[PDB]
């Protein structure tokens, strides 16, 4: 198409034309836009009903990882982000199906425990928190936490020994690094004191509070039994494997958990505890413990398959993540009741539950939108920062800009954020480069800004003073004008320097003694068009 | 006021009612001993 | 401190108490309250000082 | 100055005292307001000058 | 012609506080071997608070020094150092507020 334009205008328009962001679209790109793992997952089948032409286009996001490293010394904002992703993840984990009925299980438990009415027992408390809505709570809490990498604490009681038992399964299929230290230290200590050392006549324990070694460590190297020591070895040395896959970091399980084999070593351990008299302690204590762990032995296969299911849904939902899933302990935790862990471990069976692809596409689109917006707002901020620095803007406080960067990340409250975090974040943002669009536009402004400032016949670029009867120029849009267009010879004084630090001594000395000088800075002016004002030398009365 | 699910309270099966009676007896024994100690 | 009735449940359960048996484990729970412990704690030190 | 409340929320959630079992819960974040900071600013300078 | 109690010139410019925050980052990064953890963490994080106030405390130190010396210029009598009997109180809550 033809056009009429000034060369600056042509520069900008041509840049808009050549450097526009669209990419041809077809069904191959619809597939390849989906994560690899889900296509490679045989359990999902995918079709469509359209054939897109070459005419079609699409815009691509910016799924570039965090340039700013909010996983380092911005722990409040990271707690916010982590909570947000946690409570998103809860929204997409499936609800369990075809659970065991609560009464059908409580009756088995009660008849296995032989609950005498008259006499007092530690064994009634095992029926505490066996409902559903806790099973789903734990199932939805563990996975959401491992995805969000949000730590979680353990609230429980030292008299419901079933909680301490189910903690074994928990601490197998969930890394110790996933919890906060004091909580699992208390849990491990309870377990050691009341299931393990009495089962070999060892001392109760003498555990120092801030001991660097957790109780399962120094338990690994006191007892003499291969099964339990191997179990403890796995527990103490279970931890997430970092691995970068399809651009994104991932906190991956052992692949001995993804298949259920850990549970078999756990069974070996519990059975080698069932075959132990408790010489220190009476019959009823042993009786309580051995009943409590029969209750889990008889659920072995369910536990195996449960562990497999958790790992499966964890990796399957992990596939729909775009931001690197760093592992750092958060300020704030999520509560985890071990009664819910007991309920899950006890009420589960014969019912696989898989995330619908719609939940997967939703959990992918949400993260994609958030991630693209994160990157684009970063680019905005870095652009304005670099431009204010290169334009020498020295009175400008770069704080409102960070507010505009955080208000647009629509999860943070700025009404209660400090004002130093903004400048630390600025210190990080200055280091980042600019993208290409914004940088090139800015550089087109820089090499042409002066030429724009030449125009706008309201301000002039300085006034010369030279006490000599110089000549007027023969310009033709004007006629005769007192115009200069080189500023060579007569020296020059800037005005921003003089308006910053008022030192009128120089200019005053030069004016009083009538010394030639130039004054440089945007200044207004009037067009006088009278020869009588010229002959009378009025431009020296200003 | 018992700390167990709805569907066990309302369960008309025998084992459920037997369980509830047993638990009430447990509670009342504990209360008897506590009241004694406070006396 | 640990609550008193909280401790009495643990003591009852570790000392499994039959409702219809005159056994000596019941007397273990006698005088376990708080402010008897403060009485002892003051008495011992005050005597060893005086 | 910075919003006092914006530092108070942050200090409270970074120190996390309610998690602890100590007896300085409200007493840490006392005097944090303005009218204390300007006092110290004046007091240092005046005391060095005097 | 007047005596003057002047500062170090590593304080007037705020440069020593960089050394301070280096020490504080180190104290943050350490294990408190014998200590509990719920208290260790709070101490480390309260330290990190001031370690994040670095530039602002540089600014504070420079401003403080500048006002002090400008006001020192307006003194006619010798300004000498003696331990006075009575003593102005200073609440470290106030220093916390300032920092």
């Amino acid at each position: 198409y033809p056009s009429i334009l000034h060369p600056i205008d042509h520069a900008f328009n041509e840049y808009f034309l050549q450097h526009q962001l669209v990419e041809p679209l077809n069904n191959d790109i619809i597939f390849n836009y989906i994560p690899e793992r889900i296509r490679n997952d045989v359990n999902y089948i995918l079709n469509m009903d359209r054939n897109l032409p070459s005419t079609a286009r699409y815009i691509r996001p910016n799924l570039l990882q965090d340039r700013l490293n909010l996983h380092d010394n911005f722990e409040s904002l990271w707690d916010t982000i982590t909570t947000s992703n946690y409570i998103l993840a809860r929204s997409v984990v499936p609800d369990l199906k075809e659970l065991v009925s609560t009464e059908a299980q409580i009756q088995k438990m009660s008849q296995d425990l032989q609950l005498e009415a008259l006499t007092i027992q530690s064994e009634t408390q095992f029926l505490t928190g066996i409902n559903s809505q806790a099973a789903n709570d734990c199932f939805k809490t563990l996975i959401a936490a491992m995805l969000s990498q949000r730590t979680m604490s353990l609230d429980f009681v030292t008299t419901n020994y079933m909680s301490l038992i189910s903690g074994m399964w928990l601490l197998t299929v969930v890394p110790n690094d996933m919890f906060i230290r004091e909580s699992l230290v208390a849990c491990q200590l309870a377990i050691i004191n009341t299931i393990i050392y009495p089962a070999f006549g060892m001392q109760r324990m003498h555990y120092r509070n801030g001991d660097p070694q957790t109780p399962f460590q120094i338990a690994e190297q006191q007892i003499q039994n291969f099964q339990v020591a191997n179990w403890l070895h796995f527990v103490n040395n279970n931890q997430f494997r970092q691995v970068v896959i399809d651009g994104v970091l991932n906190q991956v399980l052992n692949d001995n958990i993804r298949n259920g084999h850990v549970v078999n070593q756990l069974m070996e351990a519990l059975m080698q505890l069932s075959r132990q008299q408790f010489p220190t302690m009476p019959v009823d204590y042993k009786r309580s413990i051995q009943r409590g762990i029969l209750l889990l032995s008889n659920r072995l296969g369910q536990l195996v398959d449960l562990t497999r299911l958790l790992a499966y849904n964890y990796e399957t939902l992990m596939a729909c993540i775009t931001m690197n899933m760093q592992h750092v302990q958060t300020l704030t935790t999520e509560k985890l009741q071990l009664t819910s862990v007991t309920s899950l471990c006890m009420l589960i069976g014969n019912a696989t539950v898989i995330p619908s692809p719609q939940t997967l596409f939703h959990y992918y689109n949400v993260n994609v939108n958030f991630h693209s917006n994160y990157n684009e707002r970063i680019n905005d901020a870095v652009a304005i920062i670099t431009a204010a620095n290169r334009l020498n803007l020295y009175q400008k406080k770069m704080k409102s800009i960070v507010e505009d960067f955080l208000k647009r990340l629509q999860i943070f409250d700025i009404s209660r954020v400090p004002d130093d975090q903004m400048y630390r974040l600025r210190d990080r943002l200055r280091l980042l480069p600019v993208e290409i669009r914004r940088l090139d536009i800015f550089n087109l402004i820089l090499m042409n800004m002066e030429q724009i400032e030449r125009a706008s016949d309201k301000i002039a670029q300085g006034v010369i003073i030279a006490y000599r009867d110089m000549q007027l120029e023969r310009d033709e849009m004007y006629g005769y004008v007192n115009i200069a267009r080189n500023l060579d010879g007569f020296q020059q004084i800037n005005l921003e320097e003089l308006m910053r630090t008022g030192d009128y001594a120089q200019i005053t000395n030069m004016l009083l003694n009538n010394q030639p000088v130039a004054l440089v800075g945007a200044l207004p002016f009037i067009t006088d068009s009278s020869v009588i004002s010229l002959v009378a030398k009025l431009d020296a009365t200003v | 006021e018992i700390k167990i699910a709805d569907e066990v309270k309302k369960s008309n099966k025998e084992e459920s009612k037997q369980l509830l009676e047993v638990l009430k007896t447990k509670e009342e024994h504990q209360k008897e001993v506590q009241y004694e100690i406070l006396q």
